[PDB]
This record gives C-alpha cells, structure tokens and sequence, in this order.
C-alpha cells in the first residue's frame, strides 16, 4: 500500500520567472501517456499528444483525457518536480487540487475532468523550447452534460452556467460531424422498423459516442478544519475514488 | 548397476534474476521454472 | 513365474564383494521370498 | 455413467450419501436448490 | 479489505486434472451469488442454465449483467482462491491472461463476452463431471462493433458475422434462439423512443446540408447506457509497468480495477 511517483526531468538555464512560474504552477492534474518512473518534461506536454499536424481537437481529446493516466503536482524541488500519480488506487495520501476552471464549487461534490474549449490561458508557454504544456479543467459531474450540451446547442445552430450562485459566462467543428446524424439515424430507423448491414453503423457508432459522455468521477473534495467553499485558485484536500 | 531399472527424471530448478530498478510497483516475481527431462538407454555388444 | 530382467539376477550371481549391500538385494530376494513361501504355504492349505 | 464396463460390483460403492432431491423447509416438495448440501439416503432409485 | 472466495475441490478426480487445469492460473468466471464458502458445481456451465435448457449466446449475456465477476490468481494445492473484483476494491492489482486473440495497449477497457472465435479451454471431468466453461477478454471498443452485429441478426431472426481489426477478421456463432429474445429486443424499441423528441424534427428540417437543447441533454445519457445493459459494463482497466508494452494473445497482464 505504496504510493506512485512521476519526476519530470527539466532542461537547464532557464529564465528566473518561468522557472518562477512553475513556482507558480502546483496543484493542476497532468494527464499521462503511460506511468514511469523515469519520465521526460515533452511527454505530458500538448506536444505528445494526438497531433495529426494540429494540436488535438476535444472530440478525441476527451477520448484522450480518459484513457490516460491522471496525476496531482505538489511542491517542487528547484531541481525535479514532484507529481502523485492517481488512478490506480495509490493508498490514503494527504492529497489536495488545484481547480483550474472558470466555474465555482462547493464542498461535497465529485469532480471529473473536460477538455478545454474556451481558451488556453493558463497553461505554460515555454517560448524558450517551443513546447507548450496543457492541462484540463475540473467540473462537478453535476455539470458534466450542462456544461457539454449546452456550448454545443448553439454550435448546432449556426452550422448562462450556474452553480454555487456565480452567474457566469475549432475544436468543436469537427465533433458536429458525428452527431447531428447520430439521431437522424434514429428518426430514420423508427421508419426502417416500422438492412443486416444497416444495423452495423448506428448501435456501434451510437455507443462508441454514448460511454465517452456520460462520463464518472475521478476525484471528490474533502475539507476537516477549514472552509466549505472553494473558490477558482486555491489548494484544497481532495480523495481519490 | 543400470539393469534393473526403467526409467527416472532428474529434475534441477534454475533461477530467473530480476534487477532492482527504480521506485517500486506491483511485479509480482515468478516462482521457479522446474523443467523434467526424460533419460534414454543404448547400450552396444561385440562378436568374438 | 519370475519377469526378466529381473530373473536374471536371481539367474546367476556375477557379485563379488559388493560395496553397497543393502540397495538391491532385499527389495529383490525379500519381494522374491514372500512369495517362494506362498507357493509352498499353498501346498499346506490345498490339503484343507 | 461411461464406467459401465469398468467394474465389477459398484452397488455397495453407490449407496452411501446421496445428495438430496427436494427442499426440506417448503410448505410444500420444491425441487432441489442448487445451494443444497443435505445428503438424503434413497433406496428407492436404487433398484427401481 | 479483498473478500476472498474459497472454493475447495473435492477429490474424486485424479491428481492429472489437476496439472491440466493449472494452465488456467489467473483466469476470470462469474458467480451467482457471492458468498466465502462454495463448491466446485457452483460455477460448472451447468449451473448457468435456465429452464433446464441449454441457454443461446442471448440469454447467455443477461446472465452476466447480475452474476458478480470475480479474479482467481492462485490454485492452492487443495483448494481454490478468489478476489471478489467487481464490488470491493482490492489494493495489490490482480493478475490476469488475455485468452482471445487481439492484442492489448497499455490503458485498455477489458469487458466479458462470451467466446465467438471459433474455440476456446473449457475443461470436461470424468469422475464428477463438471463442465466449467471460460469467458474471454476483449477492449470494449471492438465489442460493441460485434455486439451490433449480432443483434443484426438477432432482429432478423423474428421478423423472417465477420468483423475487421488487427488486420484480422473473426467470426462469430450464433446458437439456435429463444421466442423471447422480446426482451433481447426490448432494449432498444424503448430506447429509439427516447431518442426523439419534439427538437428532433427541426433535426430533419436542416437535413439537405451536410426546445432543442432538451434532445441534446437527453440523448446523451441515452447513448451511455443504450449497450450497458444490451451488453455488460468494462469491470478492469490494464496497465504495464516495465514489461514489453504490447500484450499479445495466450499470455498473463497487469489490469486494474475500475
């Protein structure tokens, strides 16, 4: 009953801010091509991710997000960083979050995690090796389909999120490519009931699309001496499951 | 004396080495291998 | 009946001075015995 | 039972502990319950 | 806390069969119920049964859905060994061997499908008796490709099987089917209904191209849970360490529980 570590290894000579940064950067969840314990900075960069010429687009990046591993990162040594790895059931750990979402929320909640499709704001640009590091977002699975459905019903159109009391305000155009007919089949096969190869699309591709949004939780909040709000930045225990 | 006899297998276990690496993860080490061989008699007379 | 090879050590006796007495006499004169008296006990019993 | 030609006497090796054939708690004679672990003696099936 | 399950074999059989099944170390089967103590026909194909007929491969995955899986790893000189995977949350990872011929990848979503590729090791007994019958491992992803074309001829069959991957193609069986496989059939004439409502018409009314928002929402859980019970639910999920990182057929992995 042992916990896991991921160490990133880091370049040399780096300017005194963004290695600054980093002492600014703690708390996120990294998601992880395969656990190692001997692991390179690239690997968990956007750059090791689904590239086809382009940076992936949320339709398979999603996919992405939930097939990889996941991790917390926690203090880092001026020399290596240190990162929990979680998702295997790594034993009682002291561990926290940091929420990285424009969204608010309370305590006593699952949160999961969702690709982002708004901006790319507060990720690292390490402009000095021409590698960007991504990291997810972290919503309750109250909001998981109020959070898709609702910025894509008006995607569909052209082709206000509340929780806690905070009334609030590209990778997208490819998804709608899948979907649209995804239950025009449907329409179309209550005529066909009331074709052996016709049956072949529409259950498979349906439930290729079903599993992947209506996902679970990986991480729910827990506080013993302390607040009962956490707002967007903070470093608030969490437990795994 | 090997006249009153049939047959025998003289089975030995060999080791299978695992080198320690770095921070630990269920690997769960095998156990032996234990292979049994089979054992064949010839035998050759003279004429005088 | 005797089964060969194995009559064949009770054929003739090619020992002289064995170094290991024990190993492969009894198990054949003793199991040999046991029944060389069975088959003289069987003419003490037929009489009944 | 593919042991037919096997033996030569079996009926005093089967008739020992036979599992149950019905529920011994129903109001009425349910059938066997596959959770079941009562040996019932049977000399009924036996000869027919 | 891993609730073990002890199955300890009586010993009518010689000790041969018990070297013939020891090529099933760390193989997955599917208890009825759940309970410490069991015996060995508790879990023999004839135990599956209904009816007392010999059930199709339909009526052969309903039985999964409520029957709980389980881990063996280990065969004990006199007995049996279990870790009850499905409920509990065992923390060492419990092995397991990929009998089906498709290979793995590190991070896959191992389901219980009953065998299709033409054989399988399901082990017979001469003194007892008893018939244990073995399911496979397969990702989830290429078991709903087959899992449709099965209903596709599962609708045909009260009205009036070659699938790609690996560069490989696999047939599949379909055994004589039950009148009421109804409710094999059920699944999806109430879950085409609520896939449509009244915003699934302008849905047609943008059609020569390529209230709304209520059939986006709503569609989506549909599609989650449209084969979770038409099929069964991924129950494992495999990783490796620092072993090779594809895991081929007829060979043991590392898995981890959802």
């Amino acid at each position: 009953a042992m916990p896991f570590e991921i160490e990133v290894l880091l370049p040399g000579e780096l300017s005194p801010a963004e290695t600054s940064a980093l002492q600014k950067c703690e708390g996120k969840i990294i998601t992880f091509s395969t656990l190692r314990h001997r692991a390179s900075l690239v690997d968990i960069a956007l750059s090791s991710y689904y590239i086809n010429g382009a940076p992936p687009d949320t339709l398979s990046l999603l996919e992405a997000y939930r097939m990889r591993f996941a991790a917390v990162i926690t203090r880092v040594i001026p020399g290596k960083l240190l990162a929990h790895a979680i998702g295997v059931g790594t034993p009682t750990p002291g561990l926290f979050i940091q929420n990285t979402s424009p969204v608010d929320l309370c305590n006593g909640d699952y949160i999961c995690l969702l690709p982002p499709v708004f901006g790319s704001a507060d990720s690292i640009r390490l402009d000095s090796v021409g590698l960007e590091i991504v990291f997810p977002l972290t919503i309750p699975q109250t909001l998981m389909r109020e959070i898709i459905a609702k910025v894509v019903a008006r995607a569909v159109e052209r082709t206000v999120i509340c929780y806690n009391g905070r009334r609030y305000e590209a990778a997208i155009r490819t998804l709608v490519l899948n979907l649209m007919f995804s239950i025009n089949e449907g329409c179309l096969l209550l005529l066909a009931l009331i074709i052996y190869e016709t049956i072949s699309s529409w259950i498979s591709t349906s439930s290729r699309l079903g599993d992947t949004l209506g996902t679970r939780a990986i991480l729910r909040v827990c506080v013993f001496d302390g607040p009962s709000t956490v707002h967007p930045g903070d470093r608030t225990a969490v437990i795994q499951v | 004396e090997l006249a009153y006899v049939r047959d025998g297998v003289i089975q030995f276990e060999v080791q299978q080495p695992m080198i320690a690496r770095d921070g630990p993860h269920p690997v769960d080490q095998p156990v032996h291998n234990y292979m049994v061989k089979r054992i064949h008699k010839r035998s050759l007379s003279a004429a005088f | 009946a005797i089964a060969s090879e194995a009559l064949s050590l009770l054929s003739n006796t090619y020992v002289d001075g064995t170094e290991i007495d024990s190993s492969l006499r009894i198990r054949a004169i003793q199991q040999m015995a046991r029944n060389l008296r069975t088959v003289l006990d069987s003419f003490e019993r037929g009489t009944a | 039972v593919n042991t037919n030609c096997n033996t030569l006497d079996r009926l005093l090796m089967e008739a020992k502990a036979v599992a149950s054939q019905s529920s011994t708690d129903t109001e009425y004679q349910f059938k066997r319950p596959p959770g079941s672990t009562e040996m019932t003696q049977d000399p009924c099936g036996l000869f027919q």
